[PDB]
């Protein structure tokens, strides 16, 4: 709101402590973002690895496990997802957790649930061959385990075909990731309109500070500066309030995601 | 009794409220572009026609501050209401009964919970069950006998190296495989992992 | 030292990896020993012994009591406009 001018700063000083509150609010929002990611993903204590030999009763997770060939150590589906979606006193701070760490959490969770089942969510991970884990999971919806042991190959083939189909649907069909794109677009639009608001007179004689400062007498120049100051403060406060509302909504969504991860990944609902 | 900083949430709620009131009060000492921050002096220092201008400046500044305070209060109240709804659900589901949804209240198999009061909140003590002292075994999905296949009614087959038993899943307690804790379904030529063994029935020895 | 988060002076970068004490950013954070800065460690590392005919069954148990704290209220305040 001052753009490196002594007079503007001096005139703003007599407005009390306003922008301190704004900085406090923004800092709270950022800390909340980091806590959101931590709560969703850091559900495990250790980092499990899948064994080199993979015979899961005929099931095939190759499309979901990471591959060492790529440097990001991401999976096929994760690469598809990452490819599909794509200064004037303001800064963007990097997240605490880089993408590799998040990929590492997801890999650990997924290897743990392949090998141990739901046991690793309660105590220490206990190994169990995958076929009888699936038998246990049938037993939990009202079907005797008998059935699964007599239709194993058919079930494996159905699962593999479903995985391939979902991969193709993501690869070809677009506009399947509307929510994340919407979040990004909303943030970008808000920031852009905040920046563009700097080019408004708000009732003064010019939208550039230097001209009004260096053209005419200070006595009324202060009045013009007051016009600019109040306009820019209103714009900034509106921006901050919108950010707070959006942050609350995102936090609700993240809480839901944490519950779903706890209840449907580490157990059977 | 010794460790502090375990009650951060209640403490920082109190701190946020107190800080909001403090800044709201301290905002009263700002000129807002007028000639003074005290109303009586500017009343008693100059004629009305400019006094109205000065009072207008003060009034608009203080109104803006008050509106900001109220909006912040509304946001915080919404958050607290969400937390209170969660607390009510936890009290109803984990104190008045045994919960099955994993990790909802306590890490481990939930057994019970007890409530305690706190100045502006509640404290749940969750009592949970945690297994320990593992041990590895060799397993099979079914047992062949007389050409038929046997599956456990409830439990799982294990072997210590020479003999086979059925145990409950969450606690090691072997038992002899009998026709009373197993059931039959078809011949054993399709299941992958069947093992040969014998199943004892408790009626034949009794009859003789 | 130069990091993706900026430029850091007064501390030395090491090649170890511990838990995170004071989060700095971009996956790195610092702690006191002198002050050092390092890369986070997501946790321990183990490879569960998977096989197609091996299982693990617990033989004992423990009973754990944990605490959870939830705020449910805040102070009720009121303001008189014309007096304020
Ligand atoms: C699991 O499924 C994947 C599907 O991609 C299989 O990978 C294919 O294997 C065939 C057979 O050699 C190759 O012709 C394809 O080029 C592979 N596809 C890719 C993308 O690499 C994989 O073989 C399956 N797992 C097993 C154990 O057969
Ligand atoms: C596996 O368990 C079985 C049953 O407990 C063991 O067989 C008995 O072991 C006891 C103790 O050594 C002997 O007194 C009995 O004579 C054994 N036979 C029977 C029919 O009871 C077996 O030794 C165990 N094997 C291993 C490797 O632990
Ligand atoms: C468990 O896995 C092992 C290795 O993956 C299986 O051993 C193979 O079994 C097939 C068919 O029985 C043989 O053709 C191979 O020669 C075996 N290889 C080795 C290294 O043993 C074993 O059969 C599997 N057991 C069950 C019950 O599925
Ligand atoms: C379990 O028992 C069955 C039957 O007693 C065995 O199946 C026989 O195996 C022999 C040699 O492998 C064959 O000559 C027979 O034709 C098979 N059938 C019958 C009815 O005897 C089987 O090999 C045994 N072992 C296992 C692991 O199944
Ligand atoms: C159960 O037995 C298996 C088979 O040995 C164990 O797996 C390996 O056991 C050896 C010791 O015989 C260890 O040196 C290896 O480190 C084990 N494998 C891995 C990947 O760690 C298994 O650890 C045994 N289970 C328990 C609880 O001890
Ligand atoms: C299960 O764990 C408990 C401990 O949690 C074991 O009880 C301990 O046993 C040792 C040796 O008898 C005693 O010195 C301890 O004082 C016992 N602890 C308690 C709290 O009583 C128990 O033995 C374990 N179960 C088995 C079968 O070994
Ligand atoms: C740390 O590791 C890097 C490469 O990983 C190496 O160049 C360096 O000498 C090591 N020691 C220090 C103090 O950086």
């Amino acid at each position: 709101i001052c753009g490196d001018s002594t007079e503007c700063s001096n005139l703003l000083l007599q407005y009390g402590s306003f922008c301190t509150q704004l900085n406090r609010a923004l800092t709270g929002i950022a800390v909340e973002q980091d806590k959101n990611t931590q709560e969703v993903f850091a559900q495990v204590k250790q980092i499990y690895k899948t064994p080199p030999i993979k015979d899961f009763g005929g099931f095939n997770f190759s499309q979901i496990l990471p591959d060492p060939s790529k440097p990001s150590k991401r999976s096929f589906i994760e690469d598809l997802l990452f490819n599909k979606v794509t200064f004037n006193g303001l800064t963007v701070l990097p997240p605490l957790l880089t993408d590799e760490m998040i990929a590492q959490y997801t890999s650990a969770l997924l290897a743990g649930t392949i090998t141990s089942g739901w046991t690793f969510g309660a105590g220490a991970a206990l190994q169990i061959p995958f076929a009888m884990q699936m038998a246990y999971r049938f037993n939990g919806i009202g079907v005797t385990q008998n059935v699964l042991y007599e239709n194993q190959k058919l079930i494996a083939n159905q699962f593999n075909s479903a995985i391939g189909k979902i991969q193709d649907s993501l690869s070809s069909t677009a506009s399947a990731l509307g929510k994340l794109q919407d979040v990004v677009n909303q943030n970008a639009q808000a920031l852009n309109t905040l920046v563009k608001q700097l080019s408004s007179n708000f009732g003064a004689i010019s939208s550039v500070l230097n001209d009004i400062l260096s053209r005419l007498d200070p006595p009324e120049a202060e009045v013009q500066i007051d016009r600019l100051i109040t306009g820019r403060l209103q714009s900034l406060q509106t921006y901050v309030t919108q950010q707070l509302i959006r942050a609350a909504e995102i936090r609700a969504s993240a809480n839901l995601a944490a519950i779903k991860m706890s209840e449907c990944v580490l157990g059977q609902s | 009794s010794s460790t502090a900083s375990a009650l951060g949430k209640l403490q920082d709620v109190v701190n946020q409220n107190a800080q909001a009131l403090n800044t709201l009060v301290k905002q009263l000492s700002s000129n807002f572009g007028a000639i003074s921050s005290v109303l009586n002096d500017i009343l008693s220092r100059l004629d009305p026609p400019e006094a109205e201008v000065q009072i207008d400046r003060l009034i608009t500044g203080r109104l803006q501050s008050l509106q900001t305070y109220v909006t912040q209060q509304l946001i915080r109240a919404a958050e607290i209401r969400a937390s209170a709804n969660l607390a009510a659900i936890k009290m109803s589901e984990c104190v008045l009964g045994q919960s099955k949804r994993v990790d909802f209240c306590g890490k481990g198999y939930h057994l019970m919970s007890f409530p305690q009061s706190a100045p502006h909140g509640v404290v749940f003590l969750h009592v949970t069950y945690v297994p320990a002292q593992e041990k590895n075994f060799t397993t099979a999905p079914a047992i062949c006998h007389d050409g038929k296949a046997h599956f456990p009614r409830e439990g799982v087959f294990v072997s210590n190296g020479t003999h086979w038993f059925v145990t409950q899943r969450n606690f090691y307690e072997p038992q002899i495989i009998t026709t009373d804790n197993t059931f039959v379904s078809g011949n054993c030529d399709v299941v992958i992992g069947i093992v040969n063994n014998t199943v004892y029935d408790p009626l034949q020895p009794e009859l003789d | 030292f130069q990091t993706r988060a900026g430029c850091l002076i007064g501390a030395e970068y090491v090649n170890n990896s511990y838990e995170c004490d004071i989060p700095i950013g971009a996956g790195i954070c610092a702690s006191y020993q002198s002050i050092i800065a390092y890369t986070m460690s997501l946790g321990a590392e183990n490879s569960v012994a998977y096989s197609n005919n091996s299982i693990a069954i617990p033989t004992n148990f423990t009973i754990s009591v944990t605490t959870e704290i939830l705020p449910v209220s805040m102070t009720k305040t009121s303001v008189d406009c014309t007096m304020y």
